[PDB]
């Protein structure tokens, strides 16, 4: 351990935006944490983002308003932000700084883990081969969730992405026909959203297995880019040291990206698109890739990093770079929500990278893969027919086209529409698939071999 | 002359409305998407110019400080 | 407490010998005492952003350091006054100078010290008692409407050592002295609070009580709740005056704050001229609105720091009264003008721009601004409660919704009162679009509506269904002319018209329609929908064969009933009391149902 | 497909805006042609 | 052999990973083996260069990337190639490079995609709008190209011969369908000639059954070349016979429209679509070639009964 | 008497060429002669200003041009007109200036086109579509203007 007394400085050189620059510092350490006291007694903390000679640049989490130049007192902890973690953090509510806000005590650590974490050795990483039953046909059928998968929900402001995440928390089980520890990072949200989830977790009777980290819209913007790491660090303890299956949900990741963009501008870093740092991808990978199973240990981490798409732009850097890192996305939209369809999940632009391993003989039912692929073909064609008919008129369509409109209309109300408390099995979802696919004659079901149609199509 | 001058009107209307619908549902949306794309990309080019000019001004400031 | 000017590069002034200064502190630069803030610091030198023109500032000029950051001065005399965005009384500057200009470096105290206020102690406190932050130790009698409760400043506590007796005191005297760990603090009636800091509360509560505006539309169909946040489009022809006047005049809130951000001079004049002329009945007396209102005025040529700070000064004033247990409703005349001021400062500081040129933190600033609204449990032992509502408007260039400022705002506010110009051209007021407008508080208010009115909730659901169906039928009607149209659809179309004409439309220039009590709004809607349901049944239950009822038969048969439904808006609440209007509406329902009975 | 695929430029803005104005003018003129044909069609229908 | 430098690993290591990979590839090339290395990113390497260049405070070029981005990509890709090796034993080897690129938004305009296309000789462009339809592999087939067509024409003539004219006809059919799709969207399939409707539907046949395949099945996981050209020959043979059927009858006393051949030969169209489900591991070359030969005979007999 | 300067000449001479030309023009103007000065290109002059502005490491404006581009063009363009000359003979001469803005396109956002349009009284814009159709001389005649109408009406 660190037995040497820490040093305290009153040597602040200057302040420039969110960065407090100290001089006369003895052997500065990179990415070490500094605790500072303002002339009025206010205590704040920050991290050294640069060292050079006797100088060090400290980014202050709470902010730099009120930071003095002569009376400011800073001390260097001598290490990186290692945070206290314990098993009994489940059932506690913390803020974005890692401190409790539930009137309980501070964390009585079992160990101290580096918030930055470490990359998992790809040779010991074990490829996920188990499916989670979300109960939502729009997901379990056509975009299955594996245990250890990273699947964000791409959403847009005003859409019920909070209700879907809340639903998933209660009715997420297995298809092996199980209590997930949930770590929920509520960052960049209003009180009502955080209270909605907090209340739902108690309503579900599962609060003793839920760890919350809150960082609300009125909280500092710099803490908003460690909150995910605090959640994941706890998840890593629980999953990889105590073999507990953990579900980690990160609320609108766009508030993370916007908080990061503010830091990028302050540090004059090289922009990429829309003003975001050119290293945004690398930073996101540090957050997202803390997931998956590890060989030889019985734990897992599954992520659902829901994000809001600015202006419904699927090419915005936030959903774009996320799409490159995560194993696909669920994607909800306004065209379904504006018709009172719940959950408003649009399967067409969605995918699950681990879905192909998750389905089929030994996992769900042998026809799973065939039903999904044909439903995608029929749904997409129905959308193409609507694009045509909008111009040429119904009279210009033939029987081959009307069948896809019949499918499209029945698909959305039978397959996607469910309700907040409709919990379907994966087998029931496929059965529904067949009920819709049987709208077409065998010759049009071109994604399914006759070795499958001959068994399932007749019913 | 009613019926022979009438079905020809129904055909002329169907052809005209189909063209109008295409302008509304295909051609203009496509022009608007193109224009919005152009507007966004041009602001992206403006930003990278801002970055370089800002760094140039800072490098000049550093040179000036060294000279003092 | 003085430093010296080292150099001027424009609006940015570099100071030397200013070691003892904090970031975002306040300075008064030069012999004219120009207002500015310290942003960058290095060594014993500081970089000052000056709000006003720096012409004439010399090297060697003094710089006076003020310990408080940008802050709002809070105390008696705040009510009825018009302030600059950085809390400068415009009604005193124009009257203490006899000028028409705001003097450069003008230094007029936010609250005058020549007024002898009537102060009454709480009469519960004694010397030696324990007092904490948020506690009320006396009330100042300002006017007939709002009592100005004097609270202990937040982040202060201790044992009371002196209490002023009841009497006439000005804002420079000492009213209460308290001692904490041997440190004595002498407090006047005025407290100062940094404008960028959120005033603490005991707890933030859910918003359940409706905001009882006087309009039938923007209430029945699109509710707002005390403590909630909404957005209002701001276009020349949208008729935004109707909401501003209705909200400030007849609302069930206690205190109104109107915040300008950076509008056209003539637009600020219209607001400043209109407001003093507004009155409302209170205890049977007609009182000026300015006795329970405060206003912050900023034109487009005001210092950008004030235009940017105006929005935070307004809400700081709002929270100040929130902590008294009052319900406060603040309107930001244009948050787009604020965002413009914010972008200007970001540009001036050569910050990296983001979306459409706006600062990277635009969204964070709007989110943290709106988060400050809500119903709260106040500080202090009195266990009082209050709320702040925000009805800030948006006016993006071009009227588009793609602008990051309007897009971000709509993703934050829970109610959108979308207005339109087409309706105004058709002389239909209030000009509410209906199909664009929404409210996300409907669930929060279900408990209130169930407890007090019961039938309101299914009625507003049916009302939206009828109005939406009228839109859905529009294409069928255009291509048909109501010929190949179901009689049940004709009922929907004509009843939807009735709703649009004699319910959602409201004429505020008539004495009977100035304010529509809720019980009248639900009364009118109940009878219209009850008619709708009876008309649907009259057709559907007889539509089998031989002898069927049609809309033409219903309309011709009971034309007096359809007229009586239209006549309901003329029931003046000032002369016809609650019992009489309800009785007349009950009789209408009976006459209505009996008229349909004769058809079966 | 989704875009006309003209490389971003101020020249492209001018061309696209002129192209949009042309398309909108054609839409309105053809809509008037349709309305005139529809009225005549219905009149022929009445006779 | 494989090198792992995952997204959440040190960003600087992304440059070392790329150079280590190609250096390993050259080592085996020198031993007389044919190496086909692939770096699944490229953009992540260029991204590392951008992040380092930023920390270095270098003057950036296009979209924040270093001015020398093109220099690094050019020298990387040029280490590919079939070579005569150094060494008295006279070995012959090769290194191929199949490099992915990750353009933001799918817009092929970033400095990395642009520079890459100026270096690589085969362009396998993918279309997000095809992937959304699960039309895998999501190859655009309109913007892609290969500059080795002429180089392999000699090979193809030596072993197959029939492949090259089939390749040409297939491209003409797909391009003609695109030329028609542009106007069909506006017309509504009203002004189409019967010869054009055949193109449109055969092009669909090619798109759905030939260009896409499910790589997670026992039958599409690997497609031996003899099967690809075999089933293509049948699809083109149908095109030519169907186009002839209408061309020889359009001026007669009965025109064989698509609706007549479609109803008359519906079993042939289903058989042609089934040609993918051949499972080359269970059913070998002999059965697949004989099966395709039978489909050709079935078509010829149905046409004789039609025309 | 022409002044010859090619694209491969030094950037400073490329800038000074215009000043040399107009100096000769004013010289003969002061003799009472009517002088007509034709420039081959003022976009090449603006290019020289952009190149030198960069080399001097001074803060640029739009598209890399110096913010004072308009001032340099105005200085050249305003050295023209019918004048009463100095000297006993009371003679009156004139200089006409014909500029030439090479069009990166028909978009008048072009910094050089825009600065020129704000100064020059007559603009003879050449349409791209008329050029493609080989209609010569190729003049748009809808976007062109001449501000000397009232002066010539007499």
């Amino acid at each position: 351990y660190l037995s040497q007394p820490r040093l305290t400085y009153k040597t602040v050189s200057g302040v420039n935006g969110p960065l407090v620059i100290l001089d006369h510092v003895k052997f500065p350490r990179y990415a070490e944490i500094v605790h500072l006291t303002l002339p009025d007694g206010t205590k704040r903390s920050g991290q050294v983002l640069e060292v050079s000679g006797s100088k060090a640049v400290v980014q202050v989490f709470e902010g730099t308003s009120g930071i003095d130049a002569k009376k400011t007192s800073c001390e260097f902890t001598g290490d990186i932000l290692r945070t206290p973690v314990s098993e009994d953090m489940l059932g506690r509510v913390f803020n974005g700084s890692g401190k409790p806000i539930d009137r309980g005590p501070v964390v009585l650590a079992e160990d101290f883990l580096d918030i930055m974490g470490q990359p998992i050795n790809p040779q010991c990483r074990i490829y996920p081969e188990e499916m989670i039953q979300t109960g939502i046909s729009a997901i379990d059928g056509m975009n299955s969730i594996a245990r250890g998968q990273k699947i964000p929900i791409f959403s847009a402001a005003g859409l019920p992405h909070n209700e879907i995440a809340a639903q998933i928390c209660r009715q997420a089980g297995l298809v092996k026909k199980e209590n997930f520890a949930i770590v929920f990072a509520a960052m960049g949200v209003n009180m009502e959203t955080a209270r909605f989830f907090k209340s739902d977790f108690e309503e579900n009777g599962s609060m003793d297995n839920v760890c919350l980290f809150l960082n609300l819209a009125n909280d500092p913007t710099i803490e908003r880019i460690i909150t995910p790491r605090l959640a994941l660090t706890t998840a890593e303890f629980l999953a990889y040291q105590c073999e507990k299956h953990v579900l980690v949900i990160l609320t609108d990741m766009s508030s993370y990206a916007e908080a990061l963009r503010e830091v990028s501008a302050a540090r004059e870093e090289v922009p990429g698109r829309r003003g975001f740092p050119g290293y945004m991808y690398t930073d996101l990978a540090t957050i997202y890739e803390r997931a998956g199973r590890v060989e030889g240990r019985n734990g897992s981490i599954t992520q659902i990093p829901i994000l809001t798409m600015p202006n419904d732009d699927i090419t915005h850097p936030i959903p774009d770079l996320t799409g490159y890192i995560t194993e696909g996305q669920i994607y909800v939209d306004r065209q379904l929500h504006n018709r009172q369809i719940y959950p408003p999940i649009n399967v067409l632009p969605s995918l699950s990278r681990l879905m192909k391993s998750a389905i089929g003989e030994g996992m769900t039912r042998k026809d799973h893969a065939d039903v999904s692929n044909q439903l995608y073909a029929c749904y997409a064609i129905g959308k193409d027919v609507q694009a045509m008919k909008a111009v040429v008129g119904e009279e210009a369509l033939t029987s081959d086209d009307l069948l896809y409109l019949e499918f499209l209309q029945k698909f959305e109300k039978n397959f996607i529409t469910q309700g907040p408390y409709e919990n379907r099995t994966v087998y029931e979802t496929l059965d529904i698939g067949w009920q819709l696919l049987r709208i077409f004659p065998k010759e049009m079901l071109k994604r399914i071999p006759q070795s499958t149609l001959s068994e399932f199509y007749p019913r | 002359s009613l019926q022979t001058s009438f079905v020809t009107l129904d055909e002329a209307i169907k052809i005209t409305n189909r063209r109008v619908n295409a302008i509304e549902h295909v051609i203009i949306p496509r022009i608007e998407r193109t224009l919005a794309y152009i507007i966004t990309e041009l602001d992206e080019r403006e930003r990278e110019e801002f970055y370089r000019l800002k760094k140039i001004q800072e490098k000049k400031k550093i040179i000036k400080e060294k000279s003092e | 407490t003085f430093g010296y000017v080292h150099g001027v590069s424009g609006p940015v002034v570099t100071a030397c010998d200013m070691a003892g200064a904090a970031m975002y502190e306040l300075v008064r630069v030069g012999h004219s005492e120009l207002v500015g803030e310290i942003i960058r610091l290095e060594g014993d030198m500081a970089t000052i952003q000056v709000y006003e023109e720096t012409s004439g500032v010399s090297v060697g000029d003094p710089v006076l350091r003020t310990g408080k950051p940008l802050s709002v001065e809070l105390g008696p005399g705040i009510m009825g006054a018009i302030f600059d965005g950085i809390q400068r009384p415009l009604s005193d500057i124009s009257s203490q100078t006899q000028s028409i200009y705001i003097p450069r470096g003008v230094n007029v105290s936010a609250l005058s010290r020549d007024i002898k206020w009537e102060f009454i102690p709480s009469k519960n406190l004694r010397v030696g008692s324990h007092i904490t932050g948020g506690d009320i130790y006396g009330i100042v009698n300002e006017n007939s409407l709002i009592k100005h409760k004097i609270m202990l400043p937040p982040r202060s506590r201790g044992s009371v050592t002196y209490i002023a007796p009841p009497g006439n005191y000005d804002a420079s005297d000492v009213v209460l002295e308290l001692e904490f760990e041997g440190v004595k603090e002498k407090l006047s009636m005025v407290q100062v609070w940094p404008v960028r800091q959120v005033r603490p509360v005991t707890e933030k509560l859910p918003a359940n009580h409706p905001l009882l505006t006087g309009q039938r539309v923007l209430d029945a169909l699109f509710p707002c709740v005390q403590g909630g946040t909404t957005a209002i489009p701001g276009a020349f022809g949208c008729g935004k005056t109707v909401i501003s006047q209705s909200l400030s005049k007849y609302s069930n809130s206690d205190v109104i704050i109107y915040v300008g951000c950076g509008e056209r001079g003539n637009e600020m004049s219209e607001v400043l001229r209109d407001f003093p002329e507004l009155t409302m009945e209170v205890d049977g007396k007609v009182e000026s609105i300015m006795k329970r209102t405060a206003l912050v005025a900023n034109t487009s040529n005001m210092p950008v720091a004030a235009r940017e700070a105006s929005i935070y000064t307004g809400i700081t004033l709002s929270e100040y009264f929130r902590d008294m247990g009052y319900h406060v409703s603040m309107m930001a005349d244009s948050t787009s003008r604020w965002a413009e001021a914010l972008r200007e400062i970001s540009g001036r500081l050569a910050e990296m721009p983001a979306d459409s040129g706006y600062p990277a933190y635009l969204g964070a600033r709007l989110a943290s601004f709106y988060e400050r609204a809500g119903r709260v449990k106040c500080l202090g032992n009195p266990e009082r409660e209050g709320s702040v509502s925000i009805v800030g408007a948006v006016s993006p260039p071009g009227g588009d919704f793609s602008d990051p400022v309007t897009s971000a705002t709509l993703g934050i506010v829970q109610v959108f009162w979308g207005l339109d110009k087409k309706l105004a051209q058709r002389k239909h007021f209030p000009s509410v679009n209906w199909l664009i407008s929404y409210s996300k508080y409907m669930r929060a208010l279900d408990e209130y509506y169930d407890k007090h009115f019961t039938e309101f909730v299914p009625l507003r659901t049916k009302a939206k269904e009828i109005l939406q169906e009228e839109e859905d039928l529009a294409e069928i009607v255009q291509l048909v002319g109501k010929a190949s149209l179901a009689e049940t659809d004709k009922i929907t179309l004509e009843v939807a018209k009735l709703i649009k004409d004699d319910f959602l439309q409201q004429n505020g220039y008539t004495p009977y329609d100035r304010f529509c009590p809720f019980y009248k709004t639900v009364g009118m809607l109940s009878n219209m929908i009850s008619f709708y349901d009876m008309a649907r049944r009259a057709v559907e239950t007889t539509a089998q064969s031989d002898n069927k009822i049609t809309w033409s038969i219903i309309r011709e048969h009971m034309g007096e009933i359809l007229y009586k439904l239209s006549s309901m808006k003329f029931k003046d609440p000032v002369k016809d009391g609650e019992a009489k209007i309800k009785a007349d509406y009950a009789q209408l329902l009976e006459d209505m149902q009996n008229a349909f009975r004769s058809l079966e | 497909k989704d875009r006309i695929e003209i490389f971003p430029s101020r020249m492209a803005q001018t061309i696209m805006k002129a192209r949009l104005k042309g398309a909108q003018t054609g839409r309105n003129l053809l809509k008037k042609k349709s309305d005139a044909l529809t009225l005549r069609f219905r009149q022929i229908l009445k006779k």
